[PDB]
RNA sequence: GGGUAAUUGGCGCAGUUGGUUAGCGCGCGGGUCUCAUAAUCCCGAGGUCGUGAGUUCGAUCCUCACAUUACCCA
RNA sequence: GAUGUUAGGAGGGCAAAUCCGCCGAAUUUAAGCAUAUAAUUAAGCGGAAGAAAAGAAAAUAACUAUGAUUCC
RNA sequence: ACGGACCAAGGAGUCUAGCAAAUGUGCAAGUGUAUAUGAUUCUUUAAACAUUUUACGCAUAAUUAAUGUAAUAUGUCUAUUGUAGAUUUGUGCCCCACUUUGCAUACAAUACCGGUAAGCAA
RNA sequence: CCUAUUAGCUGGUUAUUUUCGAAAGAUCUCUCAGGAUCGCUGGAGUUGAUUAAUAUAAUUUUACCAGGUAGAGAUAAUGAUUAGAGGACAGGGCCUUGACCUAUUCUCAAACUCCCAAUAGGUAAAAAGGGCGAAAUAACUCAAUUUGUAUUUCACUCAUAUUAAAUAAAAUAACUCCAAGUGGGCCAUUUUUGGUAAGCAGAACUGGCGAUGAGGGAUGCUCCUAACGCUUGGAUAAGGUGCCUAAAUAUUCGCUCAUGAGAUCCCAUAAAAGGUGUUGGUUCAUAUGAACUAGCCCUGAAAAUGGAUGGCGCUAAAGCGGA
RNA sequence: AUCCGACUGUUUAAUUAAAACAUAGCAUUGUGAAAAGCCACAACUGGUAUUAACACAAUGUGAUUUCUGCCCAGUGCUUUGAAUGUCAACUUGAUGAAAUUCAAUCAAGCGCAGGUAAACGGCGGGAGUAACUAUGACUCUCUUAAGGUAGCCAAAUGCCUC
RNA sequence: AGGGAACGGGCUUGGCAAAAUCAGCGGGGAAAGAAGACCCUGUUGAGCUUUACUCUAGUCUGGCUUUGUGAAACGACUUAAGAGGUGCUACUUUUAAAGUUGUUUUAC
RNA sequence: GCAGAUGUCCAAAGACAAGCUCAAAGAGAACAGAAAUCUCUUGUAGACUAAAAGGGGAAAAGCUUGUUUGAUUUCUAUUUUCAGAACAAGUAGAAAACGUGAAAGCGUGGCCUAUCGAUCCUUUAUAUUUGCAAAAUGACGUAAAUUACUUACUACUGUGCAUAUAGAGGUGUCUGAAAAGUUACCACAGGGAUAACUGGCUUGUGGCUGCCAAGCGCUCCUAGCGACGUAGCUUUUUGAUCCUUCGAUGUCGGCUCUUCCUAUCAUUGGGACGCAGAAGUCUCAAAGUGUCGGAUUGUUCACCCGCUAAUAGGGAACGUGA
RNA sequence: GACUCGUUCAUACUACAGUGGCCACACCAGAUCCCAUCAGAACUCUGAAGUUAAGCACUGUAAGGCUUGGCUAGUACUGAGGUGGGAGACCGCUCGGGAACACCAGGUGAUGAGUCAU
RNA sequence: CGCGGGGUGGAGCAGCCGGUAGCUCGUCGGGCUCAUAACCCGAAGGUCGUCGGUUCAAAUCCGGCCCCCGCAACCA
RNA sequence: UAUGUUCGUUA
RNA sequence: GCCCGGAUAGCUCAGUCGGUAGAGCAGGGGAUUGAAAAUCCCCGUGUCCUUGGUUCGAUUCCGAGUCCGGGCACCA
């Protein structure tokens, strides 16, 4: 038979029982669908940086370890 | 029964009195950078890139910038938790936010203030002063303007 | 709904350009008795037990989506382009 | 969806390369009046488009258009 | 072919847990129900043994090949 | 509103299969010795004990309908890169700011494997 | 006999203490007496915190946003809507009728708006960061092999000894796993739709009842106080102090006489209209006459067992309004 | 005196005895026979049938009296057809390397053309109109397969209606 | 009387209230009987009906088999020739009765 | 709940660009008038924009013209509903190829908000991707050697079928069964989650009582009435609701019997009158006493006949079926 | 005194007037050429005879509008409390927030980059 | 009331499937007849129930009214 | 051998 | 007993979303006729039932009464 169609009673206090949880807000976010031709060039930037650093590290290690 | 995209937006998505017409050409020159805050105010003259009804008047952070559009992270309350929503709009519907403008001006002002104070090696309190109870005042008023007040009768 | 018989549009195969295409209408084509589903159905229908599968008998809608068959005149290959549903569809009618 | 038939004068109707032809209908004049009875011309995109073809509505072709059977696994 | 109370013999019925043929449902499940499932089951009919039935390839494989049946 | 006149005794989430999580235990890139065999054990014992240096399950590698294909890559026995971060090392055996190392994990970035697209294609 | 068939339905479902503790929303569903799924709950575990501080907050402050509800208006528009006033096309007999125009005028709107609150809402308030420089990297970007951008490395340094506003039994946190019950709700205040109305039907906020006793409201699932281990003292809340009934026949000042007085929110009905009852006020009239006003009282005021301010009763109140 | 049923008869054992059922009478339908009608049966075989149209089987109505009207459009049932459309298996033909794929035809049925209402059943509406008023013999018109005929009626059948 | 699940024997406030018995009686115990038969719900049935869905006995009809021995007529196939239009060749008509096949009738 | 709309429509009503400005009014011009066309002025949109309604729009989003097919292929991040699953509809982009414009740019359908669909099956398109379980089928193809079972190298290999991917055929009960009735012969599990009867709240409706005074009453508002309006009471009607009862509260009427209410019909005693008398009407205190016999109807009600002093109205689970 | 590109988008608009032009803006002369139409009106191109008549600039009006302030008004409305008042409709008090229309007054712009002329 | 169907000449009815409204009877005039009918010849008459809406255009399509008709108003 | 009705009352 | 409807001449009946009051029959005069029927011309006749209100004015719009007639009805 006829029933209660709808109510929002008790819903707010159910919501506040375990608090209104906030998003975690991580430091880094995925760049998957974001600005291609910019993040690809950033990949190239980082590769250049890593190679320039790593060749110095290899040189120093080799010359200090004979 | 009816829950379309722009349902309920009869007044919110209407241009103000004598404020109709497209946006000024100066709006397109507004500088936007990643991570800065932004308000989502829908401009009904521009139909493409229009945000959803809910986000009109919400502030968010830029997470993406395209040739004519911006992606902004907006907190939306969904029952028992908040969640970030990535709303993608055109630049006409978005505006640089002043939500932290006092914070930025405070940062510069305090930078110079504590720079000079540390130069003069003084320990200064830099936080905002949350003004409360005022001190005593020894204030004199000419008795020619002290007005006596009585409650008024009925007419 | 009026659609012309030819169209300069992108070829998706064997030429990656915009070429002239012949536009026609796609038609269903008869269900062949050797199709695996038809063979399974016929073998199931053999014997006693009557009708063995549902027979749809509601038929709510009155139009069908129009499917255009596009044929690149250089890339001899074809392509399918579905349009919104309509009651009256003509190919190359009077302008 | 399959097979067949049909729709050419306002009415009815068969007829296919050297081909559109007709009975009723319109009109008028004919026979003491009215009945019934001869007549001249008017009336056709041979349903609709296209195709094969010195020589076609004509031969094929798709379209919707109506009537019979018979068919149904999203 | 028939016939014999000719001579000598056999079958019949009971019992069934296991076993061998046949015949053969519906409840049930599908949250309905019809194919399907229940189930090549129950019920019904017949037939054997201490086991029965299967069994010495018109079999597998595709390997460097195996080798009747049964059971784990 | 229904059940219960009274008393005694009986009376209802269990058993098996299968999956997972949790926790305890053993062993660990392995693990479980299945059926079965042996063996001075043959009341108990229908349990215990044992297994002449590729049985099988699960795991150790994924992915694709599939022919199949299959994880940095020999400059280095080295062990991808960041941001936080446990622990460790120093200087200011017990507080503290910089140093050193950087577990687990979280967030990202990179390579590489299978499939699909795209480009080329003897 | 298959068969202990099936049942989303009814009934039942067995020791103690202790600790935590709901839902009656939502989405889909041949769904509406059911189910799955989310939410709410328990248990387990890790990471944290254990450093009166950070994370954090049903709170504010500071700064900045967004709104068109209440109100307001009808001359801002639209849609209604009542009256006249002045004036150069139509009609008839220079005149009149109207139309139309101008400035006015009475009154309106859930599906009207020039304007526009209160409340509710959002974002920000520094260290994995900010500011300022150099040097690298890039296939991006630019006219730019050194424009810009981003990243990386070095510098320098931006309150902290009170903590980049306040306050905080804020880490009683965060996260993961497994899983129960629930998924008929109802009530009160305020708002609100349908309805003549309803202890009616439907919604919004919060608090409750449910799931919960205790003190009070005589009585009462929801009202007030207040939520609960077992005690001894103390002092209170709500509410009361004539007796029932613990405490005032207290004190102090007015009002009221009822031949159906009145007497604690919810709450247990009373109106229009009246009174030469009495008590105060107000404004006009030469201590008179009126007209108003509002306290208590009276009329209006009729129902069925005999009857209920809870009862007795109470009038120098034990009634009404104060202190 | 009215209603119902003609009558004798029968019935819901244990709430209805009747107006219900039966009935004689009436009418219709099938069937000429072991290759028939109706019916039973898994098969084999059987019932009617020790039967034969004055018979058997299947229905409806319900003594007598007097009657039994119109409609074959619908739905049933039924009759004829090589002019006849459609259709299955099969068969035949073409193609193919074959599976197949394509065509074509003398079944019944339906369709076409008839018959049949004591088969199921059905059986109209507006206006105008007569030398007080009223009514409408008469007229006009729409319409059906036919338009409820002879009769009978506020009936065990009429709401309004006491 | 009140309130209460809106008709109490119990609760609250009142009226009241004095053992044990006998015989009647039908106000009440919303008295007893008995898991409401009306109504609704159930993805629970059953009887019945039909132009509900899907089937089925029977029945009608065709095909193959059973199924033998003869005759005739017709049809069709193959073959040769002529005729019609017709680009060594391609298609239709007629002429034989020549070898082969299907049908209808008929005899035993 | 209220006012509506959707199952479409569009080769342009989609894309781009340019030029232009619309509705309406007024004045003026042969036929020509309230409307025909032409000219000027005013004109914030009072037009148009496919459709409902709401938003948007003036060198445009409207009108005209020109050129077109971006209504194209592929893929992300996502928004709405929300479980933050799916479909669907959008938003911002990326890789191709294009259109338009002089260009900046704009275009992944319609200015925005609606216009739609899973699995399985089928269908047709794509493929230098695959399979059909011992193999072969383009093809002994291309090069060498001989009486052969010679050798090396080739992206391109039979019919049919199956797969992968992509549209389409549809479920409108639109997260998507293939489905007619009847039971007055009925069955079961339940339901007071839910009707039919009492009771309860309400009182539109029924009944009863007020207030005002326009009129009626010869004149005269109020003797007696009282329209237009308006305030209440009762629960004697009927509705509305669905709170209590479906492991049952016996469901109409009459008969019988008692008690109660008063809104008094008669009887008692009064007041008023449009009160001479008689009769009567209005009204007060009053519930002590009484309120009948019959015809028809199951009836309540009714309606007649008649007596009466009067033949009042109601309640008690529609009082009352152990 | 000017112009070009802008910003604000009425204090900037509208009506009616008045005043003004070294170059400058313009109106203006013309249609061979590019271009354009029914129409050299517009648009396009080529000019420099004329003119401030207009556009343009500045000013005026007990001007309309717009804008700012006041006043409406602590009015309307409203958040929290109340065993507050009242039969109800409604209306106070405590802790707080606080309009609008109308009316009155002032005002009618300001400004970035670049350039020309003197 | 819940619908679903229709309103057109004086009457009964087509068009009412948007663009030019028809059929009959009726009425009017003239013939034929002594006259009347019948017959012949020729005319007229529909504001399409009303009020709005879309369209260039509505009697037609779309709503609302006003009538009329036909069904349903069942279980207790 | 098609159709072709009627003529108010009295004198 | 409420829910509807009409009251219009001497009788019987129509009235622009208020303004004028009308046809037929009865009715006198006629016109026709030898006369009379029929036909045709003109007379006349009404608070538009009775009261009240609305109005500038009412048959019309209200409200009530009166007469007469069309649809009402409650349970089990």
């Amino acid at each position: 038979a006829k029933s209660k169609n709808h109510t929002n009673h008790n819903q707010n206090r159910k919501a506040h029982k375990n608090g209104i949880k906030k998003p975690k807000k991580h430091k880094f976010m995925s760049r998957k669908g974001l600005d291609p031709n910019f993040f690809r060039n950033q990949k190239y930037c980082l590769k250049g940086i890593q190679k320039k650093k790593k060749e110095l590290k290899l040189k120093a290690k080799q010359e200090k370890n004979n | 029964k009816s829950r379309g995209k722009r349902s309920g937006t009869r007044y919110k998505f209407s241009k103000k009195f004598r404020k109709h017409g497209e946006c000024t050409a100066n709006k397109y020159l507004e500088k936007l950078n990643y991570g800065d805050y932004v308000d989502i105010v829908c401009d009904s003259t521009q139909q493409k890139g229009m945000p959803f009804n809910y986000y009109h008047g919400k502030t968010g952070k830029i997470f993406h910038i395209t040739k004519r559009g911006v992606g902004v992270l907006v907190n939306k309350r969904v029952k028992h938790r908040i969640e970030q929503k990535k709303v993608c709009v055109r630049i006409e519907h978005v505006r640089k936010s002043r939500c932290n403008e006092d914070f930025l001006l405070r940062k510069i002002k305090n930078a110079e203030l504590i720079k000079e104070a540390k130069l003069k090696n003084e320990h200064i309190n830099i936080k905002r002063k949350t003004e409360g109870p005022k001190p005593a005042a020894m204030i004199k008023v000419p008795p020619s303007k002290i007005i006596t007040i009585e409650p008024l009768p009925f007419y | 709904v009026n659609v012309p018989k030819t169209r300069k549009t992108y070829c998706s195969n064997k030429c990656k350009k915009h070429t002239m295409h012949k536009v026609s209408q796609y038609k269903k084509g008869k269900e062949r008795l050797s199709s695996l589903g038809r063979r399974r159905y016929d073998m199931k229908q053999k014997g006693f037990g009557g009708q063995t599968k549902p027979v749809f008998k509601k038929k709510a809608k009155t139009t069908k989506k129009i499917v255009l068959k596009l044929e690149c005149t250089k890339c001899k290959k074809k392509r399918f382009q579905t349009m919104k549903r309509c009651k009256t569809f003509e190919m190359g009618a009077d302008k």
